[PDB]
């Protein structure tokens, strides 16, 4: 495949995802262990002006990951940009 | 025991031999020094005078047994690549080295069903035969005793793995560049690692000969530039470009406007003296960026001059281009820790696990005999005894996440010595972060500085979509940063030149009444702009196109916009707000350079746009804001309202996990689809946010006021649905069901229409919200904004490379591929014709 006609099938099938995200339910639960699964991410880092999208991913770890982040042994630094300002940009107080 | 170090004597009549014995070899056996003096006894003052010819090369012999297996050889060019002969990592070879050098990396440890990782410091034992084979030739000539190893760096290559087990790495090298300093000849060599054919790290390596050097006519300068990345936006710097002799072009009338140009450009560069250089010659090939975004050669730098103080073609693009990655300081540098390290009370751990047998380590002869205060401890050593403590607590005891590791060796260490590094954390660099190290021995005094580039960990980016609507939501960072001043003026800009109005106006103040006046020539095209956005809604059971603004024609002078509160209640006006300060907060941080360029990103019904416009930049924020405008009137109209502005639908915010303990999410999905069927009335989980405890459903206000008292009764009568149908009887559960949802169902038709919407024990009303979007209610309105989705994305801006496995959507969600399978998936849960026009066809874009 071209880099060409692989660039249109991007803009195609972006054109349709972004087209069907109010004509299809947000299936987030499974998104959900797409980044802390599939991806196994350790900064679950929201942007917004309040915890919507964090509450969630912390629920979704001491539900069904509190067992395979004890198999791993992995920590994942759950954080917002409008609560938790003062580590995402690394400026702690002295 | 009591072996002979030093053997005295007489060679011949009139000649000393002092022999030095060292006994630590490869092969056990032995190697003699016999280092040479003349005894004149005419000169009765000064007798003892050195051989120093033929000095250099009985030192050469010596090193050789101790670091070089090969026949002694120096007639081969410095230049000329240097091979290493193919070396294998073992797991002995981790145990060995990470004990003598206290590497407690648990990644170097061998655990069960993982592959065991190696010490980013173990690629000197890798690669120190090529590497120091380097300074050996007759034209590097030099004293091996007094050659002080300056610095070591290491540079793990972008998207390769770092080193394991078993991986057979070859070695080869090269000398970038050797000059003759006033106070010696600092040899500049890399000497790269290939696994699998393809390299894998690039190990830089400075030695500094001490002493005074004519031989200017055997210096060379072959640096291999970084890349140099420029945007050609004016027909000023173009004539500039031309006047450039060095810049030629395989196409002389190649429409440089608007492009970026990569420079791949490397400068061998010879001397006279220290100074002054004898030939300096810049080539490499110039790469234009297609809007693909792949770079195609498209000319050459071809710089040939003789007597040059400096490099023209570096000068002009390091003022005229970047360096494709800038780096960015923090405002504070972060005390991470002042700890304390200690030099091993012998050097012979380190000495035989590297394979590095300089006797001024481990010889208190040889030692003494260099004026050293004693054996030295390898600096390699004390270099891996703190990027230990550099991979111990910025890579959070990880391996893969060391890129680079530079190490100036400064001041030289006794055995058994207290050293206290301040680690320093300084900036970051497109993510990765720069950590600077400063290790202090006991008195106070700089023993090793340099810097380590470590990745920051696996990043995710979860955008919020609506929600909490407020007035002055991002205006600190508005005040504050510079990206975020360029990105929501720039908004601001195609707001009042496309829809005339600030949408900084109404964030901040929140007007009740906002009236957008068509006055002027200006005026008419903002007017087309408003009369061109269409949406599609059924009555009657007909795909017909309605038109947004059914009250402006084009003798419509002013549109008003009303609120009862304030228009950032009104979701076309809420929506562009949240977007434009999240998109804000992103380009804060990508200015910070705090986003890892592998990072996975999934947004939320809106959040999707602003992490798209945001990680792949394939809509302009101009574009970004009026496709979320017209979305947000979009989902205004698609719902039917009567004059005071109400409609028949709504949202709830299910709990499962608040009606029944055994309430599964296989239960509310089967009693949402029951009730949708006996009722009549839309009712769709919408939103699967958290797994059987927060949902949201989308449909008719009488369709939300059914399941949420159908859920009401389970939780006040204590029956499962997802026993009985199983272990009691088959579909009658499906019966039992209908008279639960026929009860429920009757009470929800005889109040009006405009119903007040019950909080039920495991339902919550989200207030604000009356369109079922993310449903079927939709599929009409989906055609539309294809239309308008065409004209705003570009498919030249569109980057496969940067969406590859990053973009999870919201429909799908799986990681983005331009495969067959994934074009499938995307028609099974939303049928349209051009999928299955790619489908079809998949075997004729594939050739």
């Amino acid at each position: 495949m071209k880099p060409e006609v692989e660039q249109e099938l991007a803009h195609i099938l972006l054109t349709e995802l972004l087209a069907y995200q109010f004509a299809s339910p947000v299936r987030w639960i499974e998104t959900q262990d797409v980044f802390l699964k599939d991806f196994n991410t350790e900064r679950v880092v929201e942007i917004g002006p309040s915890p919507t999208l964090a509450g969630m991913a912390q629920r979704t770890l001491k539900n069904k990951y509190e067992s395979y982040d004890a198999a791993l042994s992995l920590h994942r630094e759950i954080l917002c940009y409008s609560k938790d300002a003062k580590e995402i940009y690394y400026t702690p107080d002295p | 025991e009591l072996k002979p170090t030093v053997i005295l004597k007489l060679l011949k009549e009139n000649i000393i031999q002092m022999e030095m014995i060292e006994n630590r070899t490869m092969d056990g056996k032995p190697v003699s020094l016999p280092l040479l003096y003349n005894f004149n006894p005419d000169n009765g003052f000064a007798p003892i005078s050195e051989v120093m010819e033929d000095r250099n090369q009985r030192i050469k012999e010596m090193y050789w047994k101790l670091w070089i297996d090969e026949p002694f050889n120096l007639d081969f060019d410095p230049r000329d690549v240097i091979k290493g002969k193919d070396f294998e990592i073992t797991a002995k070879e981790v145990y060995d080295f990470t004990h003598a050098v206290g590497n407690n990396c648990e990644d170097f440890v061998s655990r069960p069903d993982r592959t065991m990782l190696a010490p980013m410091d173990f690629a000197i034992v890798v690669g120190w035969r090529a590497i120091i084979k380097a300074i050996f030739p007759n034209t590097v000539d030099g004293d091996l005793l007094k050659l002080v190893h300056l610095s070591n760096g290491y540079k793990m290559i972008p998207g390769a793995k770092p080193l394991q087990v078993g991986d057979v790495v070859s070695t080869t090298a090269v000398i970038e560049s050797v000059v003759n300093q006033p106070t010696g000849k600092i040899v500049d060599v890399v000497g790269t690692l290939s696994r699998n054919g393809k390299p894998v790290m690039e190990v830089t390596s400075s030695f500094f000969y001490r002493g005074n050097y004519t031989d200017f006519e055997n210096t060379f300068q072959k640096t291999v530039e970084p890349v140099y990345q420029m945007h050609i936006k004016t027909s000023k710097d173009i004539a500039v470009l031309r006047s450039k002799e060095w810049f030629q072009l395989d196409d002389e009338d190649f429409d440089l406007l608007n492009k970026t140009l990569t420079f791949e450009t490397e400068t061998e560069v010879t001397f006279k003296n220290a100074n002054i250089f004898s030939s300096v010659k810049c080539f490499g090939p110039i790469k234009v960026e297609l809007p693909t975004k792949e770079t195609v050669e498209i000319g050459i730098v071809d710089y040939e001059a003789g007597a040059s103080h400096g490099n023209p073609v570096v000068d002009f693009l390091k003022r005229n281009g970047s360096t494709l990655e800038q780096k960015v300081n923090l405002e504070n540098p972060i005390p991470i820790a002042v700890l304390d390290s200690y030099t091993p009370s012998t050097n012979e751990p380190y000495a035989r696990v590297s394979g590095d047998l300089n006797p001024i380590h481990v010889s208190r002869h040889f030692a003494s005999y260099a004026n050293l205060p004693g054996t030295i401890t390898h600096g390699m050593f004390s270099s891996a005894s703190v990027r230990a403590l550099i991979e111990n607590w910025a890579a959070d005891s990880v391996s893969s996440r060391v890129r680079g590791y530079t190490c100036q060796f400064v001041d030289m260490v006794l055995p058994n010595t207290a050293l206290k590094t301040s680690i320093q954390h300084v900036g970051m660099i497109n993510g990765r972060k720069l950590i600077k190290f400063e290790t202090r021995n006991e008195d106070d005094v700089v023993v090793l500085t340099g810097e380590a580039e470590i990745e920051q960990p696996v990043t995710t980016f979860v955008f919020t979509g609506q929600g909490s609507q407020e007035q002055g939501m991002g205006m600190d960072l508005y005040k504050t940063s510079k990206a975020a001043q360029d990105v929501w003026n720039r908004a601001d800009n195609h707001f009042k030149d496309t829809y005339g109005f600030s949408i900084l106006d109404i964030v901040i103040n929140n007007p009740v009444n906002l009236t957008i006046h068509f006055g002027g020539e200006k005026g008419k095209r903002i007017r087309e702009n408003y009369s061109a956005m269409i949406f599609e809604t059924i009555v009657d059971g007909k795909l017909k196109t309605e038109k947004i603004f059914k009250e402006i024609n084009e003798h419509s002078t002013s549109y008003t916009f009303r609120s009862e509160k304030g228009l950032l209640s009104a979701t076309q006006f809420t929506q562009p707000a949240l977007t434009l300060m999240e998109k804000a907060a992103f380009e804060d941080l990508k200015s910070k350079g705090l986003i890892p360029a592998d990072a996975t990103f999934a947004g939320h019904s809106l959040g999707e746009y602003a992490a798209l416009a945001s990680l792949a930049d394939v809509m302009s924020i101009e574009s970004l804001v009026e496709v979320v405008f017209y979305r947000g009137m979009t989902m205004q109209v698609a719902v039917p309202r009567d004059e005071l502005g109400r409609s028949n639908y709504g949202m709830i915010a299910i709990n499962p996990g608040r009606v029944a303990a055994s309430f599964s999410q296989e239960a509310l999905q089967y009693v949402v689809e029951r009730v949708g069927k006996r009722t009549g009335w839309l009712v769709e989980i919408v939103n699967y946010n958290v797994e059987n405890q927060q949902y949201v459903a989308a449909g008719d206000l009488r369709a939300l006021d059914t399941v949420t008292n159908v859920l009401n009764f389970i939780k006040l009568q204590k029956i499962d649905i997802i026993e009985l149908q199983k272990s009691l009887s088959l579909e009658e559960v499906e019966g039992h069901l209908f008279e639960i949802i026929d009860e429920a169902s009757k009470k929800s038709a005889v109040k009006p229409r405009p119903l007040k919407l019950e909080r039920g024990f495991a339902c919550i009303p989200l207030v604000g919200i009356s369109v079922p979007f993310h449903s079927t209610y939709l599929m009409n309105g989906v055609k539309p904004f294809k239309s308008f989705l065409k004209k705003n994305i570009i498919k030249e801006n569109v980057k496969v490379a940067r969406l590859a496995g990053k973009y999870i959507p919201n429909l799908t969600a799986k990681p983005f591929q331009v495969t067959k399978e994934y074009f499938q998936d995307v028609y099974d849960l939303t049928g349209s014709e051009p999928i299955k026009e790619i489908i079809d066809n998949w075997e004729k874009y594939e050739q």
